[PDB]
């Protein structure tokens, strides 16, 4: 689809982050207010069956 | 080739600025 | 507009709908005349008030006045919203634009200064006491002797004075017809010349005597983006302010007034001043080495409003310093005149006016009481140096008073400030504690608000770590509290602060359109060395050794002006020619190019744009010759040169020449050559980077030292022999020592900051604002791009077969002339005409003309009103029984040679010449007793085997053939056009053994294709060259196309 | 600035339009007159009026007669939609069912409208009247 920029900060810094697994759009889908930053129209996903 | 002049992104590998440039001789 | 009408009618329905009879017959005709002049009294600012007026109608009128006064004031802000984002519009519509916030911006103006004049001055007497004694302070320790009035004879007010006049003169150059009132000017100009003594006097006596002046006119220059002034002086006082302006500057020079941190200088261009501060940035003591926690700091701000906010007293007292009281008060004087604009008029008392002469002197001696407020007077003097032995720019007496203080490289540009910083870590803590003391920041806020650069990528731009931004905002506090904010004004919204520390691996800074980053060699990896353009390699003064790198990008407000220049060169009328807008384009392009030169091929967003721009430039005329979008079009109807008839276009961008487009043709004695000769070469590798043009002037002017240094002790003088060597190097050139008007400009000192300052007294732009030819020298060459341009599209004879040559019959090109800068239109269509009008470049649509056979692909009515002219009257026609008749006067002689009993001339119909579904036999040979007839062969063929097919009767057909750059060749028509004639149940033919002749006019070739009896064929090669040579109708038609196209020799 | 047709210096006829399925251009500037114009230096300028823009365009017996015939076909109290429902009821009689079509299209025909929901009294009144 069409869509519906940021500086550097104390909170972004990645040499404090920790790489170990890379982190997919799959991941911000399913947890959708884990991950995003702005999660402005987003649905809860039916979990299981 | 209809006409349509591209960019010159990527496009110089093996050129450099100063290249193929001259000097004029003093007139007279 | 027709809401606004709508408004009116109804305000004036509801004034005469309440009146009654007898007073709606009086009132129609008495509102209506003042009804308008109280809406021009407000547009003129002139208070409207009339007696003999009720007040509910005068009230009616006032809220008349005010609700179109705020319809007018959101129309014009909204105009100036559309063309400011690049929306096109009508041209009268940004030239009224211009006017109503002209109108707009003088009413802004005039109540400023009735609000400085009635709230008092802003300034207290006490900051005007610290100041007028710091500049008295800082006179008296540089021991600065007062310039002093010219008295009698200076012995250079000659010289002084012919400079002044040579500065007048240099605007009217450009174009030969002018008004009156700049007749009158020149005509002062030239009595100024004849006698020049009376002129000094006038002058002096001017000086001496006179304090009021006439007023001074303004005008706005339409930049897209933002207006600026242009004022307009009267040129008896004119010539006053410019030797005013001349010796100032000269003396000013002489007594070194100014220190040599104050920029623009006259040896040097803005980005040599870029390159020696990034120099002066590597060559400190140890700048680099953060392992104890040091920082570097880099400010760069500009005064805001520097030029509105002087006040005239305060100047003329910090003025009288340094120049005789009658000089200063002169000065003072000129600045409180009255402006006007066509219908208003206000005086000046607040700021000073920006346009004069000599207010170049004024910015610049006013803009160094700033620095006795910012720099302090203990740094400014280790800066400077003492007087009998001064400082070079960026330079300081030892290391200790370099590295003594925080504040260690300053630099001024007219009114931007660049200011670098270095920190240890127990200065940083305190000045971050006496900035968190009075402005604390409990949430940690100071993190938005912070300008940044987003043209860089996130992790080569400033990191925002908290301790560098509390540096950055103390720096900035610690800058703005030294100057009084009545005085002048510093903002952080117009700033930028880059830290390098231990977080920040970069710096970063703007200055003179450049973007600059510097990244160590010890903060990045290992030593690879892949060259790049645009990327400064940085390296110590002492070891030599490299230490860090400048990558340069062009900023944004450039490329934004460059586009709007694109956008105002197409608003071009349909009356512009082609090559106006060539022109301009050429013009902006150089003016691009040759200044930023080496950062050009580093941004790739300008490389998108020049390639976006030239390509509407192009279509801007494509769409100007036909109304419908070719599929392809040639590059070479741009790109050839004026000379050859072309347009001259620069090149910018990739475009390669198609193949089965550079090959040419000629036809002689033996037959039909054919003949075969790539990109089009760049603008950007034609001129010489910025780094190799410092090195080699560096070098040649040492070696020019030395010379100069052996040819003293010699006693010889230089000549051209010894400077050959070195002729067009270094900056300025070595080709300005070899001059007529050495001891002329000689004595012009402080000239480049003049030439930046004719922005406010011209009122056309100036590209090449940051130098003159005069001083530096000529700094780019261009005569290989047109050699290479020329060589690049297959030669002389490769171009000029699109360009219908070779239906002129002229011999040779070298004696050939245009008749005379700018060729019209319909000449450039009727000369590029075979190459426009080809099948591959309009698909499909093909139409042929009534009395002609000329295809027309497409529709042109600008061709065709050419085509009209030159075939008039039937002359097709007239061309092809002329052929015939000349044919049948040949084949009347000669009788007895080929056994011909009897020739005899067809009745050839009218329409026969022009139709092309079928033909008919012309001339018909009759055999005496019986021919032997080859098999059908080539004009030229030689190689003819004879059968035993005797026949009687023979046949001979005329074709004509008007054709393109693709389809000319005339062999293979003639034989196409053989093979279908004979092969065909629509031609008729009387004999089934003939021949067939083709003449092609827009080419003028000719060949032949049938069978062919004994004797015939060298008598009908012989018969067509004595016709092609000298048949009449076909010089009339040639003489018609070279009065045509208007090319002689 | 606008040029008229005496500056045009040897405008001729228009004789034919086609040849060789080849069109022919007239030889005059009329028609690019009557579409735009020219100005002193010779441009052309075109007008620009075409709204609806059409993609196609772009690129290419007496009435007592038919009374007496209809009483003909007619029992009393019935209509003559009725009659139709009744000879169609292959039918009984598709003959007198065409007939009876035909005499009321050609009733129909001659402007009396809504002939089929009409008696046959107020058919013989109207053959009376």
């Amino acid at each position: 689809f069409e869509p519906l920029d940021e500086d550097w900060n104390e909170f972004n810094d990645i040499n404090k982050i920790i790489i170990r697994q890379p982190i997919r759009t799959e991941y911000k889908i399913a947890f959708p207010y884990l991950y995003n930053n702005l999660p402005h129209h987003v649905h809860l996903t039916w979990y299981h069956t | 080739p209809t006409g349509e002049v591209l960019s010159l992104v990527g496009k110089l590998e093996g050129t450099r600025m100063g290249d193929k440039a001259q000097r004029t001789k003093p007139q007279m | 507009s027709h809401f606004d009408l709508e408004l009116r009618a109804a305000v004036m329905h509801d004034i005469l709908d309440m009146m009654p009879e007898g007073i709606k017959q009086n009132k129609a005709r008495t509102i209506l005349q003042h009804l308008s002049e109280a809406w021009r009294c407000w547009k003129a600012n002139i208070p409207w008030k009339v007696p003999g007026l009720p007040t509910p109608i005068e009230n009616m009128i006032l809220r008349y006045v005010k609700a179109k006064a705020d319809w007018w004031t959101n129309t014009a802000h909204y105009n100036r919203e559309r063309i400011r984002r690049g929306a096109t519009v009508d041209k009268t519509v940004c030239k009224k634009n211009l006017g109503r916030l002209t109108r707009l911006y003088l009413k802004a103006e005039q109540e400023r200064q009735h609000n400085y004049l009635k709230d008092g001055p802003y300034i207290t007497a006490e900051e005007a006491v610290a100041v007028y004694t710091t500049t008295v302070h800082w006179l008296e320790s540089r021991r600065f002797s007062p310039i002093p009035f010219p008295p009698l004879s200076y012995k250079h007010d000659t010289k002084l004075l012919i400079l002044a006049l040579e500065r007048l003169k240099e605007a009217y150059s450009v174009k030969s017809r002018l008004n009156q009132s700049q007749r009158e000017e020149l005509g002062l100009i030239e009595q100024a010349y004849d006698n020049p003594h009376e002129a000094l006097s006038r002058i002096k006596r001017h000086l001496l005597t006179q304090r009021a002046f006439k007023e001074v006119g303004i005008e706005f220059m339409d930049l897209y983006s933002h207006l600026v002034p242009v004022y307009d002086v009267e040129p008896l006082e004119k010539i006053t302010d410019a030797y005013l302006d001349q010796y100032l500057w000269y003396e000013a020079d002489k007594r070194r007034l100014f220190p040599p941190w104050i920029k623009p200088a006259d040896t040097e261009p803005p980005p040599l001043l870029v390159y020696k501060w990034c120099q002066g940035i590597n060559n400190l003591q140890d700048v680099w080495e953060t392992s104890e926690g040091e920082c570097n700091v880099m400010l760069e701000s500009r005064f805001e409003k520097m030029y509105e906010k002087i006040d005239l007293t305060l100047l003329n007292r910090l003025l009288r310093l340094i120049v005789d009281h009658n000089i200063a008060d002169y000065m003072t004087a000129k600045n409180n005149v009255v402006i006007n604009y066509k219908d208003m008029n206000h005086t000046n008392s607040y700021g000073i006016i920006r346009g004069l002469q000599f207010a170049s002197f004024i910015v610049q001696y006013y803009g160094l009481v700033m620095d006795l407020l910012v720099l302090g007077l203990h740094r400014a003097s280790e800066m400077a140096g003492p007087p009998q032995m001064p400082n070079d720019f960026l330079s300081f007496q030892d290391i200790a008073t370099e590295a003594a203080h925080p504040i260690r490289l300053f630099c001024r540009y007219i009114d931007r400030i660049h200011i670098f910083f270095r920190f240890t870590a127990d200065e940083a803590r305190d000045l971050i504690q006496r900035y968190l003391t009075e402005h604390p920041d409990p949430n940690n806020e100071n993190i938005v608000g912070y300008n940044n650069k987003k043209c860089w990528p996130r992790d080569a731009r400033m990191r925002l770590m908290k301790h560098d931004v509390n540096l950055g905002r103390a720096v900035f506090w610690d800058i703005k509290n030294r100057l009084p904010r009545s005085v002048t004004t510093v903002q952080w919204e117009n700033s930028f602060v880059s830290v390098y520390s231990k977080d920040n691996p970069n710096l970063l800074f703007n200055m003179c359109g450049f973007e600059c980053r510097i990244l160590p060699k010890c903060r990045t990896s290992y030593e690879e060395f892949t060259h790049k353009d645009g990327v400064w390699n940085l390296q110590n003064e002492v070891t030599k050794e490299r230490t860090a790198q400048c990558f340069l990008r062009v900023d944004d407000e450039s490329m934004q002006r460059f586009h709007n220049r694109v956008r105002q060169i197409l608003m071009a009328s349909g009356s512009t020619t082609f090559t106006k807008i060539v022109n301009k384009w050429n013009t902006a392009l150089i003016g691009l190019m040759t200044y930023f030169r080496e950062a050009v091929v580093n941004t790739q967003e300008l490389l998108d744009l020049l390639v976006k721009c030239e390509n509407k430039i192009q279509t801007r005329i494509k769409i100007g010759l036909n109304s419908k979008m070719p599929s392809r079009f040639p590059p070479v109807v741009f790109y050839t040169p004026k000379e050859l008839g072309g347009l001259g276009m620069l090149s910018m961008g990739h475009v390669l020449i198609p193949q089965s487009d550079l090959r040419w043709s000629k036809q002689t004695d033996v037959g039909i050559t054919h003949f075969r000769s790539q990109l089009i070469p760049n603008l950007y590798r034609y001129i010489q980077p910025w780094e190799s043009e410092f090195i080699d002037s560096q070098r040649v002017w040492a070696e020019y030292a030395l010379k100069r240094q052996e040819a003293i002790a010699q006693n010889r003088r230089l000549t051209l022999e010894d400077l050959e060597d070195s002729w067009d190097r270094g900056i300025p050139r070595i080709n300005t020592l070899f001059q007529k008007d050495r001891h002329t400009l000689a004595y012009d000192k402080g000239w480049r900051v003049r030439t930046d300052f004719k922005q406010y007294q011209v009122l056309k732009q100036n590209p090449f604002w940051w130098t003159h030819q005069r001083h530096d020298g000529k700094l780019w060459n261009l005569n290989n791009y047109r050699t290479d341009m020329i060589q690049a599209l297959g030669g002389v004879e490769g171009i000029l077969e699109h360009t219908l040559f070779k239906g002129t019959y002229f011999p040779t090109w070298e004696g050939l002339f245009w008749e005379k800068n700018q060729i019209p239109n319909r000449r450039f269509t009727l000369w590029w005409s075979p190459t426009i009008n080809r099948a591959n470049v309009y698909v499909g649509f093909q139409v042929q003309l009534d009395l002609t056979g000329i295809f027309m692909h497409g529709k042109i009515p600008t061709l065709k009103i050419s085509l009209i002219q030159i075939f008039r009257a039937h002359l097709w026609q007239k061309i092809h029984e002329s052929i015939v008749m000349d044919l049948c006067q040949v084949f009347d002689q000669e009788l007895d040679a080929l056994e011909i009993e009897t020739v005899q001339k067809e009745t050839i119909h009218p329409r026969k010449s022009y139709k092309m579904n079928s033909s008919c036999a012309d001339i018909l040979l009759f055999a005496s007793y019986k021919w032997n007839v080859s098999r059908p062969s080539l004009l030229a063929d030689s190689k003819d085997v004879m059968d035993s097919t005797t026949t009687q009767k023979y046949w001979i057909d005329i074709q004509l053939r008007w054709g393109d750059y693709d389809s000319h060749d005339i062999e293979r028509y003639a034989r196409a056009k053989f093979l279908d004639y004979t092969t065909d149940n629509m031609s008729i033919y009387p004999s089934p053994t003939g021949v067939l002749i083709a003449i092609d006019l827009a080419y003028n070739l000719h060949s032949a294709y049938g069978n062919w009896f004994p004797g015939s064929k060298p008598l009908i090669q012989q018969a067509m060259a004595k016709i092609m040579k000298a048949n009449p109708a076909l010089y009339v038609l040639r003489e018609r196309i070279r009065k045509g196209l208007q090319l002689y020799s | 600035d606008i040029l008229a047709s005496e500056d045009v210096e040897g405008q001729e006829a228009a004789t034919l339009p086609s040849e060789g399925g080849v069109r022919i251009t007239p030889f005059n500037l009329q028609e690019e007159m009557e579409e735009g114009h020219f100005d002193a230096d010779g441009n052309y300028f075109l007008n620009r009026d075409a709204q609806i823009r059409d993609s196609w365009l772009d690129n290419i017996m007496s009435a007592q007669a038919l009374l007496e015939g209809l009483l003909e076909l007619l029992l009393p109290r019935e209509t003559v939609a009725g009659a139709l429902r009744r000879l169609g009821a292959q039918p009984s009689s598709p003959q007198r069912l065409d007939r009876l079509s035909g005499l009321a299209d050609q009733m129909v025909a001659r402007g009396n409208l809504g002939v089929y929901q009409e008696t046959r009294e107020r058919l013989a009144m109207r053959l009376k009247g």
